[PDB]
């Protein structure tokens, strides 16, 4: 019975609902189990998800909430495409969590509990094509995080305590449109960070407190004089002024150094 | 995605809410008001709710309320010291919120002439008005999100 292949009381629900039964009790069959495809179970109270592992077909998946800790037994979906992850209180990703995972396209990773990444992360995801990491609370990137992401097309960053970006953080993602970095903490990016995005379409950099003292803002002030349509306010339209240094509230491109 | 659009405009509603639990805190703690505005509120017609369910009536009407208390998301600047960074942050992150929605649509503003106006009215108040008109805001917001919130989880 559904209880029985999966232990976690709200679990058991979520998928009692997911097939049409009438309780936790009922039988299942390897048909129901087999076509499975979907699980969409954000803001639960499920602990933990052990039992999916009989649910080899599923491609999409949200799966959060403050009670979840026990995720040991994503590891082997291999069929999974979107996935979005948000366990409150969670501290520790375990080892190499998202390693078998190589077809997954978007992943959206909300763990506000875990404060830092650990390296080689995200390496084995070569075909995401949208990662988002906002609503972390992350100090600082690992270097190399995003090497490996050769096919990103839309990265989100925003709402995390990110203070400076690693050189060349974005140097490998040379497809990508869409990059928002907005409610951080920055106070500059290093010389260079946007130089190899020539697909740039939309970036997002207002809500930062930027340091505007010459010659360190040169580059980041040229850059958004010389790109004034990629760079977008918080309603999507082109504001190039968005961007603002901290305290005197002028705009960052407004700053010109000798 | 679809999924991965919806999620991600949940997130974005819940992220607001707590904000708003922020500044309720901090106002009640000086107006203790927790218990004429014309501020926009889901109604059975609007397609919202499980009796009455409508996709594309409910989604207008998220998206033409949220249009609507943006004014009001204004006059909250610069009447919170504790928590300003959130009501800045609260602000900001319903516009984000109102990008997501128009991309997940299919075919109305406010004036902005009315809006400076009504805003200058509500400003030039005594400080009981002005709290009031605070926590009056913040909790219709609320219950507006939350609303906004049951619905997209079925759409």
């Amino acid at each position: 019975p559904i209880k029985q292949i999966f232990p976690d009381d709200a679990f058991a629900e979520t998928i009692k609902a997911n097939l049409k039964k009438k309780s936790v009790t009922d039988a299942v069959t390897q048909n129901e189990l087999n076509s499975i495809d979907q699980i969409i179970a954000n803001n639960s109270d499920i602990k933990s998800v052990q039992g999916i592992q009989y649910l080899p077909n599923v491609r999409y998946l949200a799966l959060g909430g403050n009670k979840l800790h026990d995720i040991s037994a994503l590891k082997e979906l291999t069929n999974l495409t979107y996935l979005t992850l948000e366990p409150n209180q969670l501290q520790s990703l375990p080892n190499g969590v998202f390693d078998k995972l190589t077809n997954l396209k978007e992943l959206q990773l909300w763990a506000n509990q875990l404060q830092s990444l650990p390296d080689g992360v995200f390496d084995k995801l070569t075909n995401l094509t949208y990662l988002n990491l906002a609503f972390n609370q992350l100090q600082s990137l690992p270097k190399g995080v995003f090497d490996k992401l050769t096919n990103l097309t839309e990265l989100d960053l925003s709402y995390n305590q990110l203070q400076s970006l690693p050189k060349g953080v974005f140097d490998k993602l040379t497809q990508l449109k869409d990059l928002r970095l907005y409610q951080n903490q920055l106070k500059s990016v290093p010389d260079g960070v946007f130089d190899r995005l020539t697909s740039l379409q939309y970036i997002w950099l207002h809500d930062n407190p930027w340091d505007c003292t010459c010659p360190g803002i040169r580059y980041l002030s040229e850059w958004i004089n010389k790109h004034s349509g990629v760079v977008r306010n918080s309603a999507g339209s082109v504001a190039p002024d968005s961007a603002k240094c901290s305290g005197s509230g002028k705009p960052v491109r407004s700053i010109i150094c000798p | 995605g679809s999924l991965t659009s919806s999620e991600r405009i949940d997130k974005q509603i819940r992220y607001i809410l707590d904000g708003i639990s922020a500044l309720r805190k901090e106002t009640c703690n000086k107006s203790n008001m927790c218990e004429n505005l014309n501020l926009p509120k889901m109604a059975e017609k609007d397609g919202c709710f499980q009796s009455g369910f409508n996709e594309e009536t409910c989604l207008v009407k998220i998206i033409t309320g949220l249009l609507e208390f943006e004014v009001y998301l204004e006059y909250l600047q610069n009447r919170f010291e504790s928590s300003e960074e959130q009501a800045r942050a609260v602000q900001m992150s319903t516009k984000v919120l109102i990008q997501f929605l128009q991309k997940k649509a299919k075919n109305t503003t406010p004036d902005p002439t009315t809006n400076a106006s009504l805003l200058t009215k509500l400003q030039a108040q005594n400080q009981w008005l002005q709290d009031m008109t605070t926590h009056l805001i913040l909790r219709s917001f609320k219950e507006f999100l939350q609303s906004s919130l049951r619905a997209l989880r079925q759409m």
